[PDB]
């Protein structure tokens, strides 16, 4: 009962996907090849918030993969756990979108989207109760950050009372990849505000800072960070999946961290944290576990949460604990930081206990905070998008397939305005 | 010929409904299958051959924890279709429990209250349990509390919220849908007693010397003190207590019905016996105001009336004895137009252990139920957080989107208001 | 069909006529919102809910099935209004080309207006020879 | 004692004739030889001791297919003189075989018919298979369905007629004679159902997945839905069906009975296996656009009345709860004078496998059949096809040089012109 | 003494008798061999009613079999018991009607009858004092709802002071198998008013319902119906077949729940039926068996019995129970519900009770009320048959064998009497 259906688009979606559903798989106990092969009762229970059952007594993931070129999915295929991925689900184009958002979302994107909304229709249709969609993309691409926020709106047309996620990774001006960046950033910002009833914004740059300090680990790679998003991915539903003190779904998170409809751009952290030579130094407490989870560093963003005030937050702790040293700890990490936290709205922490932690650890906090120190982020990546669309650079190849700069226009007043009305709260006093 | 009937909605009231039905099992020497290996009659009923029917109902939108129930050791003695489940929960939302997925559950369970109640011959009242500080719990009950009061009109209801703590909160959104409950209940509900989480984890800590305690310690002593005021309905007693004996006794005004509870003693078995447990030591520690069951401080304010039970060996000259040496003492003051304001009932069956539990046996325990002017300051400290949050108007628009009118909000701030001036009028002296 | 580019004025015109039909979505683009031919069968069924059947036209973003609902439009509805679109002007319309949708708009309008009239001019007829013959029925 | 005789005239009618019995033969456990190393009787017949004869007869003019029927692993099965065969083909010219050299073979034919009806003591009906776009087939099977109407009168005869495709064609003057055998079917044939071959390729390309198909694919896959429809009267069922139950609620009126037919599920061994193929899943595939047996679009016109067979494990329940949710969608309409549209059989036997094939072995299966108010379509790209060349009296010398008169063209373009007047009449609402 | 004889038609009845003739072998000890292995004397006194005696002491059922295709009485010899029926009583056809009224009414149906009536007569002019026919069969067929209506005139018309019961089927449009239905279900219910000194209707839909709510099985089929239709039959006359303490013949049935002759139409339903996992929880008491009687879904039809008023109702409780209980429950079920009981009729319930319970069971209880609301059913029936003729459609199959649309209005015009007069009475006030 109330199950969630996966949909991911991109290469980065699709890498990232290719991570969350092995981690799911070993933490449930389901063999590459779609035989469980478990410990514990628990592990079966319910099962049926991400697999499907078929014939023959394997499982397989209710995920949509989509793509405007067929290499990534072809790649993803021939690696561990791919098998379990349907064949029919995997829907791609012949020609692919060379990273420009227009080609993605006007002349490409809208053809080809029949085909996976036919899928994501079956899927939805079908199953028990609908809880929502969670979807995974990158804001740095031209069919992604197109393709997949189009994708959104025709989602949240249909369905219009189910919850809706997206987990974006929005370009950082650090380590920068793409030279047209800006211009795809800033076009999806402005669709994504108005679909999506929850966001949360990932950046490369803080994956690579976390792994260069907090795990001391010489060579980062892509298999790291995916692995990092992976467990933030899988903290947040599982007590929907497994017995606690203190059940929480993803609307009773919904209704506690978003004051505001249009305030909905969350960071978040992962926690412990720790190094293989310093694995055996620390004890896993409560205490250590708050720690590290408010520390500045340890969020998945670059953004410096001591640099604004937070709304409001929430915690996910698991395995077995008693609540009291939870409450007692979160009064005192929010007596001891007043200044970080707005005064009009008190008790703005929110707490949730599992008794079942992740496999390996004893035990594991998954932080979710709506601060206002998220503007930076939108200032930079504004910043950069008038710097270039002053001289009117690149813009012939968005002009050229049916858009207009009037849009651009639009979207850069519609950015400022949502960053200019989220601090609007940072200075209101009661 | 004496029945009860005990509705439990929400999981802080499921989770405090399996506390209190660990414990009348073994008062009542059934086995956890239903199967004894006349007192039972007041809880339990006969099926004619062999187990025993708990008349009790599990109420909750989100199904974790009824199935958690229907697969312990527990699956045997409940009816299968009495605990009534439902697929999605309101997710901390009070306007989705009144008035979105509530109205399509509380038909079968006022279904099944009615074929519960058909059984009974001599029936008492109700009792109901709920965390008020959730969508489900305080939405349902009070859409229970306000079809009982129609459909069956002077039967006495008994409620036993819990309130949310001064400080300390696991949500942030809980003193709207509090704020809320309590304008449903002020004019439905017979009694109310507070319980909230703070004084019990400080009780814990003092008394019985756990440092680290979890929700389970807490609903023990919880159902103690139902087992407590429950006793002289199934155990013979020198001074009888009934339930309709309770608004001649405690309720001056049909307004102010809200009291707060105490417990003694509460001590461990590793130094229980090396003091005697007289009455006149249990009955001080009894009215201590660090021993209260709600944190409120008794000293700021007058007593109303003190209805208070015993248990075990106690006589009743050594009552009366203790009775006027709180008669002396000059921190406790009664109000002015009450000369005599204690009820004393005496019962003989000394309270059970539970093994495995943090109390020990004893031959002498004292239950007090105690009606006095202080409780305003948490009437007025949830006034404060509320105004704070209402005053910008913030997570107004979670409540809207489900149904609720906009005024809904000012009307119940009244209702408060006029219950805080009714309480400060009440206590001045003629 | 090579009409005229419309001025300011008769584009002002076919805009609020069209806000004047409760139509199933809200508008945001009309040259985008019409281009899968839906809400021009949407307009059409609503002055004639007998001409169109709406559920023949499923909303489409790829460019055979908008091809497809024009084609289905223009054969079965539009030849009954006395009118065709040519292929080159539905290919300008699935394109979002500007002004294409909005002198199809101005077509469909003055053709619709003159529809309707001759059904009305039919109906008011049969019902003269209808009243005529019952007249001769009562005198045999 | 239930008996039914089928005709196979013309190169794809013996073609398709083979395709079937093949799987009869292999389903009723009859060896190619004949000889078994009582459901047999609906197709077979015992001579006594060993061996089975059919109850069919092969026709053609032209000798090729019959003699290489005659060679084949068969050659032992088939009663030697049954295999009616001419020495001159028709040539595609539907005047010769029905006017010049057809006649002189057609009593050989009926001859056989008779010797073939006197045994049948039940006989049901009669089975006629012919491709539409030749000489011999559609003038042969014209000639000798209107010799069986007058010869027998009241008995059911039932056409599995092939109509060319849209735009796919073989020859380039079959317009001409399917326009003129759909005039002499018309009037004649009391079932007739639609096979074009564009419509089956699409089939086996999306869900069988084979590039390069030959007709044997798709005569196996006709193969299979005979046997589906006529599996009713030779084996145990729950809900039995009899082919003479079919103008009484699939034929609204004595014109309108061409109907369009769908099969479900297609699928290879290969991918099987992985998805449970439960019932809800095969009637929405059965109700698929894109699944139709012929190349017409069902959601550009109403339904008239369905009638579908179900075989295997299914439970009548299940097809209730599916019959409602088709009923429930927007995107399927009825006609207004038509409350109840649905003629449900269900039978045990499993469809059974051919080796070497396609299709996999599955326990559930559904093939409906289905009369539906979009059919004229075909009737109007016919006529307008046909019209082009009769404009300027193209290829019509090759007609009137084999005995046909000139006025015949017109009467049967008279025909098509009432039938889709006609169509168009029964389809608007009251 | 005072025996009646079983007559069946068409599949449905046959697969009822199929089951109901088990029930009663099992009943009375009969093994399938037709030899009594019983432990109780009571079980051959009265033996006479439904089996006859032949030579070597076998019994064998006094039923006769009819349908128009020999399929369903070739399938149902091979079944258990199914060595009982006499071959002598077995007639059919070689033709079969296909789901059309005319053909099994007036063409086929008119001249086989003589055989079949001949061994009607056959069986009645032979046994001791004859009470009456019983006949079950379906109005949503063909041959059944022609041929057995048919019969039920040629009978009534030759003995018409015996009483006649029929079961009868009747389809309802949720699970709908046949498009032709409505036809042959109206034109029945013309017929069936005149003859029929008792019906009761019964319907797949009810019985679906029932299945999935109350036993909670997962996967109902025809035999989990035809169980339940056969207890229910066998119900009714249990009291005629062994003592009891207030006997009840048929005739005393028909005199105390018939008020007006046209009006004879009833539902049933039967108690107590509960699922397998709840079959120890529950206590066989008088209460618990009239609270399952009177229940709205326990009914064996759609028709909500809270929708209209009851004219009169009966109960024929099975097991040895105290009387004074049954009279005062029947007090207590007409005092709670004087809202939906016709005012100008007191005491308008009637009971008895035999000794005997059903093998398994230690109570019983069977219902039979006439109430008003039944007129829903015929409501509908009419409104889809008068959509579907005011187009002829499908008419010209039954005008093709002697029948007219004359023959149609009147049905239509006296089953729309019937329905006003049936509801006339409902506003009917003293
Ligand atoms: N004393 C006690 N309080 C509890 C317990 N569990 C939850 N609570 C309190 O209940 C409040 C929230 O309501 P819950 O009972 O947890 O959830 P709910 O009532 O089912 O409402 P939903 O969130 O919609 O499911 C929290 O603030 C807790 O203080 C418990 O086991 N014991
Ligand atoms: N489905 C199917 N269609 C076939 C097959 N063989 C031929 N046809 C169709 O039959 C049409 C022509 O008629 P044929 O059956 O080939 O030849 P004929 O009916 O014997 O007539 P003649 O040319 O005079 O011999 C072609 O347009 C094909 O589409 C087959 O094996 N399967
Ligand atoms: N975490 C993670 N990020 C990736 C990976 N591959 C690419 N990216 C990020 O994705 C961005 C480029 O996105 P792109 O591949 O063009 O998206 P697309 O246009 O939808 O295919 C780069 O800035 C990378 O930082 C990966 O394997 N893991
Ligand atoms: N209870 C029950 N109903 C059946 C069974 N078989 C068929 N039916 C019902 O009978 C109806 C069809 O009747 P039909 O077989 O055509 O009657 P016939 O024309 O006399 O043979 C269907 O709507 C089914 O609901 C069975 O085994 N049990
Ligand atoms: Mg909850
Ligand atoms: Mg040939």
């Amino acid at each position: 009962m109330r199950e969630i259906v996966h949909i991911q688009g991109g290469q980065c979606g699709n890498q990232i996907g290719a991570k969350f559903w092995e981690v799911i798989s070993d933490e449930h106990g389901i063999d590459p090849t779609g035989t469980y092969h478990g410990d514990s009762d628990l592990q079966l229970e319910r099962i049926n918030v991400y697999y499907n059952e078929a014939t023959g007594g394997r499982y397989v993931p209710r995920a949509i993969l989509m793509d405007l070129e067929p290499g990534t999915m072809d790649s993803v295929r021939a690696g561990p756990f791919g098998q379990l991925f349907r064949p029919d689900n995997f829907v791609f184009g012949q020609t692919g979108a060379g990273n420009n958002w227009a080609k993605g979302h006007y002349t490409e994107g809208a053809e080809l989207i029949d085909s996976v909304l036919d899928v994501v229709r079956k899927e939805a249709e079908g199953c028990d109760c609908l809880q929502g969609f969670q979807i995974t993309h990158s804001l740095g691409g031209g069919t992604g950050s197109g393709m997949g926020t189009l994708l959104i709106s025709k989602v949240r047309e249909e369905y219009p009372d189910r919850i809706m996620e997206t987990f974006s990774v929005v370009p950082s001006p650090k380590v920068s990849d793409t030279v047209v960046e800006p211009y795809n950033a800033t076009l999806s910002v402005h669709q994504l505000v108005e679909n999506a009833d929850e966001c949360m914004v990932i950046d490369n740059e803080a994956l690579y800072d976390i792994c260069f300090r907090t795990l001391k680990l010489t060579t980062p790679t892509y298999g790291d960070l995916n692995h990092l998003v992976s467990a933030a991915m899988s903290g947040v539903t599982c007590c929907l999946r497994f017995p606690g003190q203190l059940n929480s779904d993803l609307r009773k998170l919904a209704v506690n961290l978003i004051p505001f409809p249009r305030l909905h751009f969350f960071m978040i952290g992962f926690a412990p944290l720790t190094s293989r030579g310093s694995q055996q130094y620390r004890a896993l407490t409560v205490p250590e576990l708050t720690q590290q989870m408010f520390d500045a560093k340890n969020m998945m963003c670059a953004a410096d949460p001591r640099h604004g005030r937070y709304l409001t937050a929430s915690a996910l702790f698991r395995g077995r604990m008693s609540t009291k040293e939870v409450d007692e700890q979160m009064l005192n990490v929010q007596n001891k930081n007043s200044s970080y936290f707005v005064e009009w709205i008190p008790n703005n922490i929110k707490s949730s206990i599992c008794d079942i932690p992740p496999k390996g650890l004893k035990m594991a906090v998954t932080f979710v905070g709506n601060s206002t120190a998220i503007q930076e982020m939108f200032k930079r990546v504004a910043e950069q998008f008038t710097a270039m669309f002053r001289r009117k650079a690149f813009l012939h190849w968005y002009t050229g397939e049916g858009m207009d700069e009037m849009e651009f226009t639009e979207a850069e007043s519609n950015m400022n305005d949502l960053v200019s009305e989220y601090q609007q709260y940072q200075d209101a006093t009661a | 010929m004496r029945e009860v009937i005990s509705i439990h909605v929400g999981q802080g009231g499921i989770q405090v409904g399996n506390a209190c039905w660990e414990l009348f099992c073994l008062e009542h020497g059934i086995q956890p299958d239903g199967q004894m290996p006349d007192a039972f009659n007041t809880f339990f009923s006969e099926t004619g051959a062999g187990k025993h029917v708990p008349r009790a109902v599990f109420l909750d939108l989100e199904p974790t924890v009824i199935d958690e129930v229907r697969t312990g050791t527990y699956r045997q003695l409940f009816h299968p279709e009495q605990l009534i489940s439902g697929k999605e929960d309101a997710a901390n939302n009070f306007a989705r429990g009144h008035y979105t997925i509530g109205k399509e559950i509380v038909d079968l369970c006022l279904d099944r209250i009615r074929k519960l109640a058909d059984n009974c011959t001599g029936l008492q009242g109700f009792l109901v349990f709920n965390s008020v500080g959730g969508g489900t719990g305080s939405g349902l009950g009070s859409l229970l509390l306000e079809r009982l009061s129609v459909d069956y009109g002077k039967k006495s209801k008994l409620g036993f919220t819990i309130y949310p703590s001064p400080q300390v909160s696991t949500a942030v959104v809980e003193p709207y849908n509090s704020i809320l409950s309590t304008h449903s209940l002020l004019e439905h509900t017979d009694v109310a007693v507070m319980l909230d989480n703070e004084a019990i984890y400080d009780i814990c800590r003092r008394n019985l010397d756990i440092e680290r305690p979890t929700y389970t310690n807490l609903n023990r002593l919880i159902a103690q003190v139902i087992s407590s005021l429950t006793a002289s309905l199934r155990f013979d007693g020198a001074l009888n207590v009934d339930i309709t004996e309770f608004q001649t006794n405690l309720v001056p005004y049909p307004r102010i019905h809200f009291m707060l509870s105490s417990y003694a003693p509460i001590i461990s078995a590793e130094k229980a016996y090396h003091e005697q447990l007289s009455v006149a030591e249990i009955t001080n520690s009894a009215f201590e105001p660090a021993n209260m069951m709600a944190k409120c401080d008794p000293r700021h304010g007058k007593y109303m009336a003190c209805s208070m039970m015993y248990r075990g060996d106690v006589v009743p000259k050594d009552v009366n004895a203790s009775i006027a040496t709180i008669k002396t003492k000059r921190t406790i003051q009664f109000v002015d137009w009450c000369p005599t304001g204690f009820k004393v009932g005496i019962n003989y069956q000394p309270p059970t252990v539970v093994p495995g539990g943090d109390l020990a046996k004893v031959m002498r325990a004292v239950c007090m139920i105690s009606n006095s002017t202080a409780i305003a300051e948490v009437f007025s400290r949830l006034d404060h957080k509320f105004d704070l949050m209402y005053a910008k108007r913030a997570f107004v628009h979670w409540y809207v989107g489900e149904g609720m009118e906009e005024g809904e909000f000012s009307e119940a701030r009244e209702d408060l208001a006029a219950l805080e001036k009714d309480y400060e009028e009440v206590g001045i002296e003629t | 069909m090579d009409a005229p580019p419309l001025n300011e004025e008769e584009l002002n015109q076919i805009y609020n006529w069209i806000d004047g039909i409760p139509l199933s979505r809200p508008k945001k683009n009309i040259t985008r919102d019409f281009a899968d031919g839906c809400m021009l069968a949407e307009v059409i069924s609503h002055y004639c809910p007998k001409l169109v059947e709406v559920h023949n036209y499923s909303q489409a973003h790829s460019v055979t099935q908008k091809l497809y609902n024009w084609n289905t439009l223009n054969q079965r509805v539009l030849k009954k209004m006395g009118f065709q679109i040519s292929k080159n002007d539905i290919d300008c319309i699935i394109n979002a080309v500007p002004d294409a949708v909005e002198r199809v708009l101005k077509v469909c309008q003055i053709k619709l207006d003159k529809y309707l009239d001759d059904q009305k001019k039919k109906k008011d007829q049969q019902q003269y020879i209808e009243n005529a013959q019952m007249m001769q029925n009562g005198n045999k």
